[PDB]
């Protein structure tokens, strides 16, 4: 088989600036016809891969003039001119010279935008859920940058540990921020013992930690 | 215009056969093109599995070639993937494609002995200007759920977080939306949760507490 290699797992870029994504093939993709059989794909968060470039250098229909492909028989470059927020996702090269067709491992485009503080929100367990004997308390951090944040759960001012899970969205296609949920899980019995449930967020965009809380 | 849509069970037991259907709309599969199955493993690596061509001819990745069949039924404009003797290595998102240009939305297949389980959907109630509300979608298996808001009419300001597999072996996520806090009294907000593997749709109204 032909092995397709993308050396960088991700590449940083400031929006408006340019970026290059590189690919190598273990065998020349130039056929005996002058065409080089290398495709480029973008997979945006939540979507299927989409064709960008075909035959190494040919822009596919609807793809902006900002994307261009260049290269030799074995070493290829996708150049993105003036990167926009909408360009985030994973870029994959694929050879279509010989079956089996094979892909590079992909390169994520990370947009390095400006600092943005999270809007924090706290949600108590619903009454419907409390019936089943479990309480989920949710802390939401919306549209922040950079990705790093510290979320701390405090119950009756006693710092929690071991009893929460976080999830973070992919970089957003529109504003290049992240959002995060932290779900605190306790039994109903353990929930009813306490009064003040608080979520304390630490982040670079916050001159002081934001705490959101509720009384049971 | 031409569209491809995968269907199939989200769950297959270890050592059993996986069968997926690609339904092609607005195109005759006997007319032209090569019709591919491509899969994406957790961790995001892509593998081309094989095709059936317009003329019923086959080519399969030597990776699978003993276990794979790609067939078709032009009377329904569908082509099929069969993969025998699945292991945990076969857990992936399966895409059907027309050439490189037209891709289905993908179907997740999880290789597991466990049964399907539909989600519980709980409101995340707004506790101004704008406010966040949402739905906690808990205790389902396997992936995925899809979440829409007010039947597809509210799409601006929506975040549906990646699922996390809990210690119980069931998945959980939240979907949240940012909303005018003046419309909290008069506007109805319902999260539409679809869990295909269990054929369960849940509609939950999220009301201020
Ligand atoms: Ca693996």
């Amino acid at each position: 088989d032909i092995v397709m290699t993308q050396a960088a797992p991700s590449v940083p870029v400031t929006p408006g600036e340019s970026v290059s994504i590189s690919c190598r093939s273990s065998k020349s993709l130039l056929h005996s016809n002058g065409n080089t059989y290398l495709y480029w794909f973008l997979q945006r968060p939540g979507q299927s891969p989409q064709l960008l470039i075909h035959r190494m250098s040919n822009l596919a229909s609807g793809v902006p003039d900002r994307f261009s492909g260049s290269g030799s028989g074995t070493a290829f470059t996708l150049r993105i001119s003036r990167v926009e927020a909408e360009d985030v996702g994973v870029y994959y090269c694929m050879q279509h010279l010989e079956y089996p067709y094979t892909f590079g491992g992909g390169t994520r485009l990370e947009v390095k935008r400006t600092v943005a503080a999270p809007s924090v929100f706290i949600f108590p367990p619903s009454d419907e859920q409390l019936k089943s004997g479990t309480a989920s308390v949710v802390c939401l951090l919306n549209n922040f940058y950079p990705r790093e944040a510290k979320v701390q759960w405090k119950v009756d001012n006693a710092l929690q540990s071991g009893n929460s899970q976080e999830s973070v969205t992919e970089q957003d296609s529109k504003d290049s921020t992240y959002s995060l949920s932290s779900t605190l899980t306790l039994s109903k019995a353990d929930y009813e013992k306490h009064k003040v449930y608080a979520c304390e967020v630490t982040h670079q965009g916050l001159s002081s930690p934001v705490t959101k809380s509720f009384n049971r | 215009d031409v569209q491809l849509q995968e269907s199939g069970p989200g769950l297959v037991k270890p050592s059993q056969s996986l069968s997926l259907t690609c339904s092609v709309t607005d195109y005759s599969i006997t007319s032209g093109y090569y019709w591919n199955w491509i899969r994406q493993f957790p961790g995001n690596k892509l593998e081309w599995m094989g095709y059936i061509s317009y003329d019923g001819s086959n080519n399969y990745n030597p990776s699978l070639k003993n276990r794979i069949s790609i067939t078709r039924d032009p009377s329904k404009d569908q082509f099929f993937l069969n993969l025998n003797s699945v292991t945990t290595e076969d857990t992936a998102t399966y895409y059907c494609t027309r050439g490189s240009l037209v891709w289905g939305q993908g179907t997740l297949v999880t290789v597991s002995a466990a049964s399907t389980k539909g989600p519980s959907v709980f409101p995340l109630a707004p506790s101004g200007g704008t406010a966040a509300l949402g739905c906690l979608v808990k205790d389902y298996f396997p992936e995925p759920v899809t979440v829409s808001w007010n039947s597809g009419a509210l799409t601006s300001g929506v975040h549906t977080f990646p699922a996390v597999l809990q210690s119980s072996g069931l998945y959980s996520l939240s979907s949240v939306v940012t909303v005018p806090s003046s419309s909290l009294g008069t506007q109805t907000y319902i999260c539409n949760v679809n869990h295909k593997p269990s054929n369960t749709k849940v509609d939950k109204k999220v009301e201020p507490k």
